[PDB]
């Protein structure tokens, strides 16, 4: 007989314890197209995208400081490489007679840019 | 964790700027990983050359030295 | 303690800027972006010029051997209009 | 009696010649002596790292000598030294064998 | 195989379970006809 | 007339590995390139190095800085392991 | 009655065969001659009478059958790509169209 | 000479092709396939007869060749 524990609390109550109009999908999404792809400023939020820096540079060195241009040029070359992707990934769709951007999409456009 | 922090509309966000009409779900997380491990391999140079210099601190300057050693040369921000 | 002084084209891309358009202007974030263009492609251009050299077992970056790298780097016609201009600029040089 | 740079190193690659070639290459104006050692070192460890490979790829197809084929092989089964020489073309390589999996016969 | 849930089928909550061979359900000790003892 | 290449080196480091096994002439061309090719990036990387950082002088440092910043991955660690056990070995001796 | 029939193998049994017999060889694939001649050609416009050592062709040469077994390999990806075993000439495009040469 | 790329022959650019693993090769690649060979085949042998006219010499060289190639990026080893 295979028995689990999922409570995984030794005693209960532990917290008593001393410790309209409606646009047919798509043309909003070529509108922001429109509106993302005339447009310059920068798209994934910068605090968090600083944050994904710290925790991921922590492993090469720790305490490392950043200069604030720094996380600015880090954020510009990754929405730079990942808008050249998205585009390739575009193409690698609009190959197979469709018009959505699959996992499988980035995993090839990947591999023929050579970056795998 | 900090890299959900790069949020789906985020991710929308880069797909429309990319011209992407119809993001699939499974892509938003496949983004990630891409995404991680490329900002692992530049942060990575941009390190050594940080700890070449015997300084602490990293600069903008040294980014844009990993991106021309990758071969992505980033105009803008010195050099 | 005076900054030391850091090196930059942006004054002559202004003269530059100054002759297709009498009239315009940069800002600083665009210039910025022409001195890492002109930095960015001397050290291209400079770099083939020294290979090239190497390569021919001789050992002086001269004209020739610089309008054979810009020839090399810069693609179609932005070479050959570039090369003429080269050479021009190098016999109004030597002219006097 | 003059002994070499590398006895004293303990290397086979030379460490004198690459000295030569690093100060004729202009790749900066002072070489220090240490350097010329620490290159041969490293280029010595990837020229047998290869080597090894080349050399367990050779014995299977029972051959005595390695050919530039052998080269290949140990080049693109490996997935470091490829991303090391992944943008170069060996002479007479060929090619990994691989065909994909939706190719095969059901 | 598949694994059994994590949340009783007979009272939808957690705690430790009697976890079913051929199907996957998941029931508490004190929760099935008869109860069964956990030792 | 006389060629320089490092043809009796990486024999000689061929049967310190494989004292049984023969060599191709066009094969060691493709040695010889190829340590000519791996030699060029490491010193070119490094003497950028030093022009970064307002150096002049090709320490044994920079060439390492360099093989972690070119070796990829793994290659790397046994290079620099294997570069500073002999530069260690070479001033030892002196 | 009966009449016979030729052993002939089936589409793609010939083909896989000498996808083995040609992945194992490293002998280039594109003749000499032939080849030779399309650089004299493809010289002569940009310098004439550009002679040409035996060893340049023949590097020219192994520099292009590896080029093209590189695209090859590419377009086939992005004929499964579209789960598809025939390639097309979009697919050398949608190759070269992210490899940036175009 | 002239249209000599017709030199590369379907039974090779397939040979190629059957080296790089496809099963299929449709009509209409024969054609595009030899277009790519001959832009390549271009920018190699023009920057090699640039480094060949730089050395003032006029046998094109196999070590120019080489020379060509990286720069473009796809470096060949085996000749010098
Ligand atoms: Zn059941
Ligand atoms: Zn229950």
């Amino acid at each position: 007989a295979r028995t689990k524990q999922t409570a995984r609390k030794s005693t209960g109550g532990k917290a008593p314890r001393k410790q309209p109009h409606r646009y047919r999908p798509g043309t909003v999404a070529l509108r922001e197209i429109r509106r993302y792809q005339k447009s310059t400023e920068l798209l994934i939020r910068k605090l968090p995208f600083q944050r994904l820096v710290r925790e991921i540079a922590q492993d090469f060195k720790t305490d490392l400081r950043f200069q604030s241009s720094a996380v600015m040029a880090l954020q510009e070359a990754s929405e730079a490489y990942l808008v050249a992707l998205f585009e390739d990934t575009n193409l690698a769709a609009i190959h197979a007679k469709r018009v959505t951007i699959m996992p499988k999409d980035i995993q090839l456009a990947r591999r023929i840019r050579g970056e795998r | 964790d900090n890299i959900q922090g790069i949020t789906k509309p985020a991710i929308r966000r880069l797909a429309r700027r990319g011209g992407v009409k119809r993001i699939s779900g499974l892509i938003y997380e496949e983004t990630r990983g891409v995404l991680k491990v490329f900002l692992e391999n530049v942060i990575r140079d941009a390190v050594t050359y940080t700890e070449h210099a015997k300084r602490k601190t990293v600069t903008a300057m040294d980014v844009v030295y990993a991106l021309k050693r990758q071969g992505r040369t980033l105009y803008g921000f010195g050099g | 303690r005076r900054k030391t002084r850091k090196e930059s084209y942006a004054i002559y891309v202004y003269k530059v800027l100054k002759q297709v358009h009498p009239d315009t202007g940069i800002s600083s974030k665009a210039m910025s972006i022409m001195n890492s263009f002109v930095n960015d492609v001397f050290e291209r251009i400079a770099g083939e010029a020294s290979r090239l050299a190497h390569y021919n077992k001789r050992s002086t970056i001269t004209s020739r051997e610089i309008q054979t790298a810009v020839r090399l780097l810069l693609p179609g016609e932005l070479a050959k209009h570039a090369v003429s201009e080269g050479t021009k600029a190098v016999t109004k040089y030597t002219s006097a | 009696k003059a002994k070499t740079r590398s006895s004293r190193a303990g290397l086979q690659f030379p460490v004198g010649r690459v000295h030569r070639l690093l100060r004729k290459g202009n790749y900066a104006e002072r070489v220090g002596a240490g350097a010329p050692v620490y290159l041969a070192a490293v280029l010595e460890y990837l020229t047998a790292e290869i080597l090894e490979l080349a050399g367990n790829a050779a014995r299977d197809n029972k051959k005595t000598r390695i050919i530039p084929r052998h080269l290949q092989l140990a080049v693109r089964n490996d997935e470091e030294l490829n991303k090391l020489l992944g943008r170069v073309t060996i002479a007479q390589g060929g090619v990994l064998p691989n065909i994909q999996s939706v190719l095969l016969p059901k | 195989d598949f694994e059994n849930e994590d949340f009783c089928s007979a009272c939808n909550q957690s705690g430790s379970f009697l976890c079913c061979d051929t199907c996957p359900k998941s029931f508490h000790f004190l929760c099935l006809d008869p109860p069964i003892d956990p030792n």
